[PDB]
């Protein structure tokens, strides 16, 4: 996979010249997957 | 909350393996005699050979044919572990093995509608014999899969009232109710341990006590089905698959 | 006001051994997708499960992952030597799909630049020859011929090869005027009009053009170019529904009806 | 730009170089490494491992046969059972073994050699049988006598059914080459001896009982052998596209 | 979670192919669906938004989930199981086979949905998208089949609608991933677009 | 002492299960690669469901068909799994499950007298292929219980040397010396499961290099029998029961 | 369960001063090839040796030292511009031969690639064209022209070079689905199938495959190119038994039977 | 032989563009060479 060392020093003056971004995680999806006001725990009857 | 407010919740889930059953209809949860299954104690025990404990293979939910609450249905019954004796992992364990014990957990599922009457006695039974017949027909005591149609069920079948099989593990299936039963059943007999091809240890009868009715033009096909899961089993005595 | 987190991670979930459940409290199968959101019943729940340690990463699925690298957005032939790409992403449909999968977004691009020399009959020629691309921005007067004195291009910016040496490439900004390109808008290009040729495109996402040229005239040949643009640096929001039907138009998102999507097979009951 | 002159090598491709490149895909996670038996991370760990010298490569012997050394009750004393040049690398009954596969991937070999042979004969069929190794000058022995006075061991028949010999490394360089090609590079130069084997006393057998018996025969690195320069192995062609 | 075009059948055009046929039986154990659950191949699952994206990969990995929401009336009951049968054969022929894998049995009722997890059960930690077989026997990586059957039947009142919808959900679980970015084969051009 | 003097004991007992194994002439016991069977580690494990462990039930000594060490004989070689795929608990296991994993015990004998020669090379080789027909027959890459007759010995029915089948875990059967060999395999494979039904890891091949001789009038008729334990065994995808 | 440890070792075992040994106690010599294991008669028992202090590296014999170099493994002409190779490693023998030497290996690779120009006759052509290759996963569609859509690339890895500039170049990763190649399987491709030519085949040692063309049309001529492949970071289980018989087919193991590996002499005593 | 001293530094995000790595040494061989149960030492005779 990705080394844990590389070189990654900026030649250029502006950011538009730099490598591409070498995060790539990934976050909780709730946002799209469960955008509800109300909490529905895993264990309970969705609606009451 | 029902712990809180001491009552039973409507909705179940039952998880064994890979298999899991939900209901939205039922009536708490009956533990025979108050007793989950158990595993052999060292100082119950006889058989020295080191038992086979199949896990997940065996215990797990199996549902058998359909059967169908016709007009003239007296009943069906199905013997254990007789019903399962040919069904996946369970089977072939107990086949290739003299001696077995195991507990259950049974679902019996009826669903109709809110215009539909008819209550179903749901029983488990241990030591239950068919005895109406001067000589029992090995088709009636080991019915298999398919289970067998009562033909006594006033009787029980063996000379017994049936309004005291409440006396033994049960629930009912009242339509207006709840439209499943499910009763956990502990291993129940004389022996640590006995052979899955010659002793059946309980015994599960669905029997109409109040008719199937509705009002006029609903569906008339209403089928009961049966999904039993073997818990807790150990096998002894391994040797070729034998079958009664 | 954002009442649901999103907290990061490198890695898929884990596998965490589960038992049998045989109660009616917990629940997890039933589900109700009315509310909108999706089913929260996990594999654990379902079926009894062991432990797996799963160290499978998430990294080519990233936004930088899946769009940060080239495809092809343009390409041309010169006529009288010269040639006016205006820029837009409509042209070729594959990194057009990609782009579309994203509401809003920015990010910075890599522009690659191929080019040779092809004859009158479309045939590759070995020939080295100098050409010059220049970015017009909106407003800035586009040439009209091989020497135009907008060639001199004092301010616009140009970048000058030859078709000998490897392809040109620079990087650009997120330059747009808005806070982010958009790849879909429901709305109009002015005031005072409604035409349906109006209708759907953002202004804003036309940055300009390209004029590409040959430095001097070629004897009956022709410049042929291939532009790639490759983002980098990408922020998205609000995915959306892929395009489920063929492109038509560079310039709208105008579709063909259709009764189906995937192929027909004999029966439900057979897979 | 910093200033830069390029040099001679420049855009060559030397298929032993070793540089850094470009991935095609930089962001790539690939499957975790398990745990699998049999790791091996140098194949002097595989040449080290005994494997059967096709010994008895002769028109009569075909297939399996030609593993066996034939053994049978003589009526005369002191006589040859084998012969064989100990370079692993040359053509011939060593070609084909784990050892001869790999030396001959290489150009240059160092290293004493495992030589070890194990009787078939009958529980009752005894014997005693000498194998020599004589290190190079002149050609192989005549006779035991000329024989016994290398590198040798006396193997005696019995519970135990197998024999080392262990060819030891005498040579003039630390190296040898792995071919004896002569008319081209004049390799005859490395040539390394020869391991032959004589009846010490006789094959001797009960009534009525087999009079011939075979001795299959192993081979093997020592732990002071090493291979350098690597090459194409001679054993692998092909003429066109295959199928 | 995005809905599969499960009914692709000549019958079914448009929206109508979204829904899972179910009607009052007057025979038991019967069959209602049965699916492929590879995500990438042609199929109900291309034009969903797992498979469109899985589509742009060659490799997958992960529990899928398979969600259904029963669309009968009120008074409308039933129960259905339904099963997911790991590969090394066929689609199962019946109920009792079916039964024999990962399953879940569904209750009609107040919560009108049911989960079934299709967990990832596979000999190496990745699957191809495609099952191409002529050129590359990628049918070697055939993660099996989701099945579901009447488990009593659909019932109702009288005069009530006897047939009714299931609508079919499909979604990546948390440990899914995808690799190796390819073109999408549904996106293509035979010119210059207008 | 066999420790305190350094050697090994010619004599040995193999017991798994409700099966023990003797010898009194074996040639000490081949470990493959110095590794024993071990279970699947959390951190190298894919498939998500809880495995099934049968224990005993099927990991003991099934003993197969003889095969007669003919005058023609060219050697012997049986297929794993499937030698043992439909053969009690084991079989029934890796029929029922997707996927299985698996070490073994294997034990060769062949008896003769001190007045018979003979020598059998006794090899475990993984991903053992069966390539020298175009076009390989079903019959001869999965041979079930029975085994399949050698044609090409000298090239190990693969295109390489007899000779160097000594890479791979092996032991002889050299009649003067012992009249059994005894091999422990662990599980070898590029990933952590696989299907029992559509590969076989390893090939257990049984191959004379000295044919059988003896004194005229001796015993003529030599069998040679394979007895095979499945060791340290988990499967995973459970279904109903599928061959290949 | 590793019962047997693997010290690791720069250098190769010294020889230390030994004398004579008169003894019915010790006894290297004799052995037992029936146990499958290997002599451990070592050269200080079996005669008087001095004391070597030997400095004999073993490097070279490494899995990196061994595989570590190109080795030619697809060769071919475009044909209408365009060619399109199944990436295997079987059709050229001598790379074939050596990764047949183990069972699993993960490894990462460097692939070269030499590209010119060629007439109709096979004669070479001093003409620098621009030429792409492109990585085409399974499932992806297959370009069928020069000129066709997949071309564009935006997802597909391509590498776009000139036939006058270097050798192109590119690292892959270890991208099986497996935990590590495999070069012997003893198994088919597919449940439901056992004809022959699904058998002895892993299908996850297929990648994908390259397609090849001139960006734009040669004029009579075609492309000829060579695709070289480096291991890298070699990782390495289970040696085999190396090939003895000449390869017959690209994709299976069948040979031609024979009753020899090496040439015959007059006689087994005569060396 | 190998050099003491060099440059070893990684300039790209992947592992696979390093390099060929820089051990070779070798392990003892009795996986392959002698994978028995039974210690049988050198100086005694293999088989009792
Ligand atoms: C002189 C160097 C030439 C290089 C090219 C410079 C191009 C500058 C324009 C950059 C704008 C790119 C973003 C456009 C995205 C919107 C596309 C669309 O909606 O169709
Ligand atoms: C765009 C750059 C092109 C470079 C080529 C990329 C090739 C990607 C495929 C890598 C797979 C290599 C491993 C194959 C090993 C198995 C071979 C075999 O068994 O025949
Ligand atoms: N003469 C034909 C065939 C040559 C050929 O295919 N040669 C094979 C061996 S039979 C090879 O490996 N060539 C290596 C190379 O040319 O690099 C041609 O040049 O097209
Ligand atoms: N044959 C014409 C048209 C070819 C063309 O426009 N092809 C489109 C798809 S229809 C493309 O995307 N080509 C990719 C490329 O050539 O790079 C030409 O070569 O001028
Ligand atoms: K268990
Ligand atoms: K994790
Ligand atoms: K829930
Ligand atoms: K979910
Ligand atoms: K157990
Ligand atoms: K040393
Ligand atoms: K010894
Ligand atoms: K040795």
């Amino acid at each position: 996979g990705s080394n844990i060392h590389y070189t990654n020093i900026n030649y250029y003056e502006n950011a538009a010249s730099n490598s591409l971004n070498k995060q790539d995680f990934t976050q909780d999806p709730e946002k799209f997957t469960r955008p509800v006001v109300d909490v529905m725990k895993e264990a309970a009857v969705p609606l009451k | 909350s029902a712990e809180a407010c001491g009552y039973s919740d409507r909705v179940a889930q039952l998880t064994l393996g890979n298999s899991t059953i939900t209901t939205q209809e039922a009536a708490n949860i009956v533990v025979g005699y108050g007793r989950w299954p158990t595993s052999l104690r060292d100082t119950d025990a006889t058989a020295v050979d080191k038992p086979t404990q199949p896990g997940v293979s065996a215990e797990r939910f199996y549902t058998l044919p359909s059967v169908q609450w016709t007009n003239s249905f007296k009943g069906h019954y199905w013997k254990l572990p007789d019903a399962l004796s040919e069904l996946g992992l369970f089977g072939q364990n107990l086949q290739f093995h003299y001696l077995y014990r195991g507990g259950w957990v049974i679902h019996v599922q009826c669903n109709a509608t809110k215009f539909h009457q008819g209550t179903l006695l749901v029983v488990a039974t241990p030591e239950h014999k068919i005895q109406s017949a001067e000589s029992p027909a090995f088709a009636r005591t080991n019915p298999g899969e398919q289970g067998a149609a009562y033909q006594f069920p006033f009787t029980f079948e063996d000379g017994t009232a049936l309004g005291n099989a409440l006396i033994y593990p049960h629930q009912w299936v009242n339509l207006r109710t709840n439209n499943s039963a499910t009763l956990v059943l502990p291993y129940v007999n004389a022996l640590p341990m006995d052979s899955g091809i010659r002793h059946n240890n309980w015994t599960l009868s669905v029997i109409p006590i109040v008719p199937l009715e509705y009002a006029a033009g609903a569906t008339t096909y209403v089928p009961i089905t049966v999904t039993i899961a073997p818990m807790c089993t150990e096998y002894n005595g391994l040797r070729a698959a034998v079958t009664q | 006001g954002q009442v649901i987190k999103s907290a990061v991670r490198s890695t898929v979930e884990n596998t965490v051994q589960s038992t049998h459940s045989i109660t009616t409290e917990a629940t997890p199968a039933l589900q109700a997708a009315e509310t909108g959101a999706t089913s929260n019943a996990s594999d654990e729940s379902m079926i009894e499960t062991r432990n797996v340690v799963n160290t499978h990463g998430v990294a080519e699925t990233s936004l930088e992952a899946f769009y940060g690298r080239a495809g092809l957005v343009a390409m041309f032939s010169t006529d009288g030597g010269i040639y006016r790409w205006y820029i837009n992403f409509g042209e070729y449909v594959q990194l057009r799909a990609k782009l579309e999968l994203l509401t809003y977004a920015r990010f910075d691009m890599e522009f690659t630049i191929v080019a040779q020399v092809v004859n009158a009959q479309s045939k590759v020629q070995d020939f080295n020859v100098d050409y010059q691309v220049m970015f017009v921005p909106p407003g800035a007067s586009v040439p009209e011929n091989q020497d135009s004195y907008q060639w001199q291009s004092s301010c616009n910016p140009s970048v000058i090869s030859n078709t000998g040496l490897p392809p040109a490439r620079v990087s650009v900004p997120f330059m747009s005027s808005a806070n982010a390109y958009s790849f879909s808008y429901d709305g109009y290009t002015q005031f005072g009009d409604t035409s349906g040729s109006s209708y759907g495109i953002v202004p804003s996402n036309y940055l300009g053009m390209l004029v590409v040229r040959t430095c001097e005239d070629l004897d009956g040949t022709r410049l042929r170019v291939r532009v790639y643009a490759k983002p980098k640096h990408v922020k998205g929001w609000i995915p959306r529904s892929p395009r489920m039907t063929p492109y038509k138009s560079r310039y709208t998102g105008v579709y063909t009806d259709t009764t189906k999507f995937c192929a027909n097979r004999a029966r439900i009951t057979t897979a | 730009g910093i200033p830069t002159l390029y040099t001679p090598g420049s855009g060559q491709f030397l298929t032993t170089d070793d540089f850094q490149t470009p991935c095609m895909l930089p962001k790539f996670q690939p499957t975790p490494v398990i745990d699998i038996p049999g790791e091996v991370k140098n194949f002097l760990e595989v040449v080290q491992v005994e494997s059967l010298v096709e010994i008895n490569n002769v028109e009569s012997a075909e297939g399996v046969a030609r593993y066996r050394i034939p053994l049978n009750v003589q009526d005369a004393m002191d006589g040859q059972i084998m012969a064989l040049r100990v370079d692993p690398g040359i053509d011939g009954p060593m070609q084909s073994t784990l050892l001869g596969v790999f030396t001959r991937y290489y150009a240059q070999w160092s290293g004493s050699l495992d030589f070890t042979f194990m009787f078939c004969g009958t529980f009752m069929t005894t014997g005693k049988v000498i194998i020599a190794y004589t290190p190079p000058g002149g050609d192989q022995p005549t006779n035991r006598r000329q024989a016994m006075l290398g590198t040798h061991v006396v193997w005696d028949f019995g519970l135990q059914s197998s024999i080392t010999l262990v060819v030891p490394w005498i040579s003039s360089g630390h190296f040898r080459g792995t071919t004896l090609e002569n008319t081209i590079y004049k390799y005859r130069y490395y040539e390394a001896g020869y391991i032959t084997m004589w009846y010490q006393t006789n094959m001797v057998v009960p009534p009525n009982f087999p009079t011939t018996a075979s001795i299959l025969m192993f081979v093997a690195a020592q732990p002071n052998f090493s291979l350098r320069i690597l090459k194409d192995r001679p054993d692998i062609s092909q003429e066109g596209a295959l199928q």
